[PDB]
């Protein structure tokens, strides 16, 4: 007399996740004036040294 | 390594240089050489878990 059992079970699991965000906020504004403007004391400076 | 002070960075030149930092939010005098000191924050994260 034989007797046989066998029994297997086998499980894969595979799992990914992306996220990309791109926000961009703008929250000013500005436009500097055409003429006259008041240039950097320093910037002044090394024009007038050249 | 960094080493010792070598630019005298807070000679003001007789200059009034204030800049308001947003970041701290507080008036700083900037020195009358500087060309720019900015306060524009860059937060900069890399997480790499395995």
């Amino acid at each position: 007399n034989s007797a046989f059992k066998q029994a297997i079970q086998a499980s894969h699991k595979k799992d990914s996740s992306f996220i990309r965000i791109h926000k961009v906020m703008k929250v000013l504004n500005f436009t500097t004036k055409a003429k006259d403007l008041h240039l950097s004391d320093v910037f002044l400076k090394a024009l007038n040294h050249l | 390594q960094f080493r010792n002070r070598v630019i005298n960075t807070k000679s003001f030149g007789g200059q009034c240089r204030k800049v308001f930092s947003g970041d701290g939010k507080d008036f700083y005098r900037l020195s009358g050489n500087v060309l720019s000191y900015t306060f524009q924050v860059k937060i900069n994260n890399d997480f790499n878990y395995e």
